[PDB]
């Protein structure tokens, strides 16, 4: 018994990834001491953490610039979409950037900007200066732009060398034969995939704009840093032994004679903390750059390819990828395609037509009851059985399952002479 | 608007963001001067020996106190810099893609670190058609 | 102070999860975690694996009931491979230990 | 000069993956004070470790 | 002590997830599919 779909549903799945955290850095004296130069003197004396802290957190910053730059730009030259959109039926207004809005975006883009939103001047008075990424948000849509560009114009090739042109059924089809669909499936119902095409963009579009939970793991990175961030402010006003948890005051109050041994319990619990602080961005940060790489070669061969890999580039067999910018993320657009309308079959590994058993050379052996039919795999498309879809394999007794059947020789009608 | 015993406000870390004076009765407010790290932008010793120094997140005011000259960046004010209206490959990043690239175009109204917003690469334009 | 909670998917659970997997990867071959289940005789599902590799489906045919016997033999030994050296879960025991 | 293989063989090789460690939680006071009363006040003073 | 404890699970627990995302690849390409990965999916040619 073998079953077999009928019909097909290309859905759209989106993965969100985290791509960066946000840059960022502190100075050693700046937060230990707030601008005091005796704490400053005692710390130069205690050592060169201050310098260990900062080279690790430039190390941070510089690896992220790293991910951004090397998740996004793959393209050698940045393609712009063409002008006039005759791409087969398939609506990609929602996704190409356009001109109207006063930021050179497209619209989910926008919504996936808007959806995600976060006082910080407070805590940047202590050193917390937060750096800028080097790639802007306008260079990270026209990185997008030209990726998308790309897979709808040339679709793999570019990743390759020069981008070729091609009619967007054509490389359509090239992916449905690598999928293992042949060509005339879509050839014959280009117009009914190209509706599914739009409305499962469509329903993608309504369902972004719906709840904002979808963008789960940028939200919870983003929270992540932010508490931490906040609880690293707030560990400055702890005591930690000493009289007061102000330096102002303890200098004030005390001599240094006196009060030096409340400025080194200051100096070493505020110290303690920053450097926990550290360990945990640092582990944080290796956990972004492992997602980030996994970002970076998911869509080298998802959206510059089409990986044969099953779950890489969405659930079911794939068929492109369109990448869109987020706020410190990526999004992907998996397009798979999906088998749907299955019916049961009764099947044989092979058929013994003059005491040879012919397998089948591409596809499947099936019988609706009364006749015998051989069908691709992946897709219910009956066939008469001849010798051109099967080739002969010695005897047919060793074979077991097989049933006796005619085939159909092509030549033999042509033999009417 | 202050309570009558209210003349100190801790913000969020035993930071006095207000504080109100004794004489009269006024609310005042207290915020750090210049805080903000800098910077050093330079081509190598070998190459040259002029460097250009970042004011990071500092509004272009305090650059005659430690001295065209003048760039403000979407990162902080930039010294020794010279814009351009064109755009290259980044060669030394700021941020915000402003990307340093120290260039001598005919030794003459040359020789210094100029900075510009990077160009993202060649522009294409595949000639797509539908058939 | 220390403290070892449960995990939320019990023993049971888990064997249940590999059952699923074992009873989609023998039946429905591995379309069933693609799209939807479709049951496949398992001669067919091996004929089909032969053909990725390069060995075309007569060869599977051909030596189905050596495969078989081949197969299971060494499933066999796998169980004598595991009840004679506890040495075979390395890194499973040295994450608890 | 080419070699062909003429009669195959299948084989089963086990493989270890480790997926999950022990889930572990602590608490500082019944850890670091155990119950006392005198050390909890100190603790706190030491801010949200 | 707390401190070092934590920081040791934090690294440690990286392993394991570095492992069980592998783990997930193993349990996608090599058991939902044929995988063409060599040595990935077992030594030789790679059947399920």
């Amino acid at each position: 018994s073998i079953a077999i779909p009928t019909n097909f549903t290309i859905s759209v799945t989106t993965e969100i990834l985290p791509v960066s955290m946000t840059k960022t850095s502190v100075d050693c004296t700046m937060y230990i001491c707030g601008d005091s130069t005796e704490c400053s003197n005692l710390l130069l004396q205690y050592g060169s953490f201050c310098t260990q802290l900062n080279r690790a957190l430039t190390g941070i910053a510089v690896e992220q610039d790293k991910n951004t730059q090397e998740v996004f730009a793959q393209v050698k030259q940045i393609y712009k979409t063409p002008p006039i959109k005759d791409f087969g039926g398939f609506n990609f207004s929602q996704i190409l950037p356009d001109p109207s809005k006063p930021s050179k975006r497209s619209f989910i883009e926008d919504l996936l900007f808007n959806k995600v939103t976060l006082l910080i001047c407070a805590q940047k008075f202590n050193g917390l200066t937060v750096l800028p990424p080097l790639l802007t948000d306008e260079m990270i849509a026209q990185y997008t732009s030209a990726l998308l560009a790309g897979t709808i114009t040339s679709g793999w090739t570019f990743g390759a060398g020069a981008a070729l042109q091609i009619p967007f059924a054509m490389q359509m089809a090239y992916r449905f034969n690598g999928i293992g669909v042949t060509q005339n499936v879509l050839y014959e119902n280009q117009k009914l995939i190209a509706n599914q095409f739009n409305s499962a963009i469509g329903k993608i579009q309504d369902s972004l704009s719906s709840t904002a939970s979808a963008l789960g793991k940028l939200q919870d990175v983003v929270n992540q840093n932010a508490q931490a961030l906040n609880t690293l402010v707030k560990q400055l006003s702890s005591n930690f032994g000493a009289i007061s948890s102000v330096l102002n005051d303890i200098l004030s109050r005390l001599d240094p004679p006196e009060a030096e041994v409340q400025i080194d319990r200051l100096i070493t619990g505020r110290l303690q903390s920053l450097q926990t602080y550290v360990t945990q961005q640092l582990i944080r940060a290796a956990e972004i750059r492992a997602s980030a790489n996994l970002a970076a070669t998911k869509m080298s061969e998802c959206v510059l390819g089409q990986s044969k890999r099953v779950d890489f580039c969405g659930k079911g067999y794939h068929l492109m990828s369109f990448p869109q910018s987020a706020p410190h993320g990526v999004v992907f657009l998996h397009v798979t395609y999906v088998p749907a309308q299955e019916k049961n079959f009764t099947t044989a590994p092979a058929i013994c037509h003059d005491g040879k058993a012919h397998f089948p050379r591409e596809g499947v052996f099936v019988s609706n009851g009364t006749h015998w039919f051989v069908t691709q795999r992946n897709f219910y498309e009956p066939q008469i059985i001849t010798t051109d879809n099967t080739f002969v394999s010695g005897n047919c007794d060793v074979v077991i399952g097989i049933v006796n059947n005619t085939v159909y020789d092509p030549l033999q009608p042509e033999l009417d002479s | 608007k202050f309570l009558p015993f209210q003349q100190f406000g801790r913000d969020i870390a035993d930071t006095t963001d207000a504080v109100r004076d004794p004489q009269t009765l006024e609310i005042l407010d207290i915020t750090p001067c210049s805080f903000g790290g800098v910077s050093v932008i330079t081509p190598g010793t070998n190459t040259s020996n002029q460097v250009a120094v970042l004011y990071q997140d500092v509004n272009c005011t305090e650059v005659p106190v430690a001295i065209s000259n003048v760039f403000q960046t979407r990162a902080g004010c930039l010294i020794g810099a010279e814009h351009v209206n064109n755009s290259y490959e980044c060669d030394i990043p700021i941020g915000a893609g402003i990307c340093a690239s120290y260039q001598t175009q005919t030794s003459v109204a040359s020789q210094s670190i100029i900075a510009y917003t990077m160009s993202l690469g060649a522009e294409n334009s595949v000639a797509y058609s539908n058939n």
